[PDB]
């Protein structure tokens, strides 16, 4: 029963600055070396920086040497990791870990569910939803979230009636710094006219929610 | 009270040459780390083998302490599985070496005017050296077919040559100061803890 | 700096069967060699430490094995929560901790062949300035599967990005939606685009294509 929650993880321009902390519960927090290590959107896990049980020393990997840095509070079991001058690079879903000390090196114990942290420098945008019509074996249709920012944004199909054959694609981070996502739905070729399918989509960071009618190309 | 001797290897006054590393025995004394920990002003700090947090309160049989300069383009060699000069004819680690490497600039102190050559390392050598080994013999390396009786000439070179280290020159050229610390734990009584 | 090679990228077994992933190292590392877990989404779980260390709450059916560059894991009989992508991690580079590629153990299923739509960018779409192409892969496996835009057969290359969804919970097969995103002026330039897949389940490439505004 160790427990370790990670909060702090938002959005930010590039140059700015952002605190990460860790909660420990369950053990003796203040006599273990911890650890952060952070996960790029579909990449692989990249150690970042650690910090003696005592606070006394502090080590970073080259990518991040004096850009980032850690800390720790063992009155308040919590660890601290001030993340400055941030670079697209940085861009990833950050842990908090526990070393567990068995031996001569470090290994990673237990791993709280991580935050996440992205790197880009624009304000809230409410989504445009796009029809995308299907042709003349069934067929599929769906509807297009563009210029969004930021995440998430939730997707239904005829307000939560219509649940197989949808797939929901995770956002994609274009160039503009906001998000496109694309949602779909496969229906057999002959009920095109007579069903209705309408996207729903909302946005809550941005407060919006639109309805999107669905119809093939004429 | 005996606190091990880390501040005369460190801020010694003076340095060695690689080919003629120094090398300092810790042993009988309490080890106290915090010298690398407070100290911000190290360039490279890189550990295998041992960590450096779980390591004030771990003893050991015995410590060595290598001192030695070179350049910081061959700093990097200064590790397990290195090949090139420095790693090859100077100083060598071996694979499974235990310990901390440590290197900061020295260009304000090992540098001069007119260039310091004080420190010099191995150019030539007939086969590469074995770890913690030192090689300081100024036998003329023979080059070509000819052998080279003490003299040097045609394919008879000095075995030996001095580095260029001027205030004007590049990061990669310019002097680093190297701190070696490999730990040994033997089936003997240990006299080195945190 | 050390690389950490871990084979095979990605491999398909069933229930039951034995399953080995091997993790190489550019240098020797003594046993300093870790496994762990990760479900998609999930937090990453740890399972081996010190090459052949089970850690505490770990089944025993999970075992590993190797010294000096070739590290070895070892399932003996798989289980249906045993679906996740594994890492390799070395650790003899103290303050250089590397992480492998990580080998995802798919439900091994048979070969399934994607169904492809393409759309045109919408007329509301085209009204605001941007256009989009969509082009859609559903239902195939393994998720290897090249898409390809060409314009007016011209091949194109950094226009579009893609996105793909996890393993299905349903059939075990996956989707893939490119977007190709361009301005109008762009658009009207060219007349045909098209969207050639390649995938291991189809005998010969397979393109599906539209001609603007027809
Ligand atoms: C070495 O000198 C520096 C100041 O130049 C000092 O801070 C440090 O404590 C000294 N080392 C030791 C071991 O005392």
């Amino acid at each position: 029963e160790v427990q370790l929650v990670e909060s702090g993880g938002g959005v930010v321009q590039p140059g700015r600055s952002l605190r990460l902390s860790c909660a420990a519960s369950a053990f003796t927090f203040s006599s273990y070396d911890m650890h952060w290590v952070r996960q790029a959107p579909g990449k692989g896990l990249e150690w970042v920086a650690v910090i003696s049980y005592d606070g006394s020393n502090k080590y970073y990997a080259d990518s991040v040497k004096g850009r980032f840095t850690i800390s720790r509070d063992n009155s308040k079991n919590t660890l601290y990791l001030q993340m400055n001058s941030l670079r697209a690079e940085d861009t990833a879903v950050y842990y908090c870990a526990k070393d567990g000390g068995k031996l001569w090196v470090y290994y990673f114990d237990y791993w709280g569910q991580g935050t996440l942290v992205t790197v880009s420098s624009a304000s809230t945008k409410g989504p445009s939803v796009f029809p995308l019509a299907p042709s003349s074996g069934t067929a599929a249709l769906g509807c297009l979230v563009k210029d969004y920012f930021p995440e998430p944004v939730t997707v239904s199909w005829n307000s939560g009636a219509l649940t197989s054959g949808v797939h929901t694609f995770p956002a994609v981070l274009q160039s503009s710094g906001l998000y496109s996502l694309s949602s779909v739905v496969t229906v057999p070729s002959s009920s095109l006219g007579t069903q209705t399918y309408i996207c729903n989509v909302n946005h809550k960071p941005s407060n919006t929610k639109v309805d999107k009618r669905v119809e093939p190309k004429s | 009270t005996n606190l091990c001797p880390f501040g005369e290897v460190f801020n010694a006054t003076r340095f060695a040459s690689v080919y003629a590393w120094n090398r300092k025995r810790i042993s009988n004394c309490v080890a106290d780390y915090s010298v690398l920990y407070n100290s911000a002003s190290f360039s490279t700090f890189k550990c295998y083998g041992v960590s450096p947090t779980k390591l004030n309160d771990l003893c050991f049989t015995n410590v060595y302490a290598d001192s030695f300069v070179i350049r910081g383009d061959e700093v990097r060699q200064i590790a397990p599985g290195q090949t090139g000069k420095i790693a090859d004819y100077n100083y060598k680690l071996p694979d499974d070496f235990t310990g901390c490497v440590i290197a900061w600039n020295s260009n304000n102190l090992d540098s001069k005017v007119g260039g310091n050559y004080n420190y010099l390392y191995r150019l030539f050598r007939k086969s590469n050296l074995k770890p913690f080994e030192r090689d300081i013999s100024t036998e003329i390396y023979q080059a070509g077919s000819t052998p080279c009786n003490g003299v040097e000439g045609f394919n008879c070179y000095f075995p030996l040559q001095s580095y260029g280290f001027q205030p004007t020159n590049g990061v990669g050229y310019q002097p680093y100061r190297v701190v070696v610390l490999s730990f040994e734990l033997l089936h003997a009584p240990a006299t080195v803890c945190g | 700096d050390i690389q950490m090679t871990q084979s095979p990228s990605s491999l398909s077994a069933s229930v039951g069967d034995r399953v080995t992933i091997t993790c190489r190292a550019s240098q020797s590392i003594s046993s300093y060699l870790n496994w762990y877990q990760q479900k998609p989404g999930k937090a990453p779980k740890l399972l081996i430490y010190a090459a052949s260390s089970l850690q505490s709450g770990v089944p025993s059916r999970f075992s590993g094995s190797g010294s000096g560059t070739d590290f070895t894991l070892t399932i003996s009989s798989l289980q249906p929560e045993d679906f996740a992508t594994y890492y390799c991690q070395q650790s003899y580079s103290t303050l250089a901790l590397t992480f492998g590629g990580g080998t995802k153990v798919e439900i091994k299923r048979t070969v399934a062949a994607p169904s492809v739509f393409i759309f045109p960018p919408s007329d509301e779409q085209l009204k605001s300035g941007t256009a989009s192409v969509v082009c859609l892969l559903n239902n195939f496996y393994p998720r290897e599967a090249k898409v390809q835009w060409k314009v007016d057969n011209a091949l194109q290359s950094g226009n579009s990005q893609e996105s793909v969804t996890e393993q299905d919970s349903k059939d075990s097969t996956y989707s893939l939606s490119s977007t190709l995103t361009l301005s109008k002026a762009d658009y009207e330039k060219h007349k045909v685009y098209a969207c050639e897949v390649t995938h291991q389940g189809l005998s010969s490439p397979v393109t599906k294509s539209f001609n603007r505004g027809e």
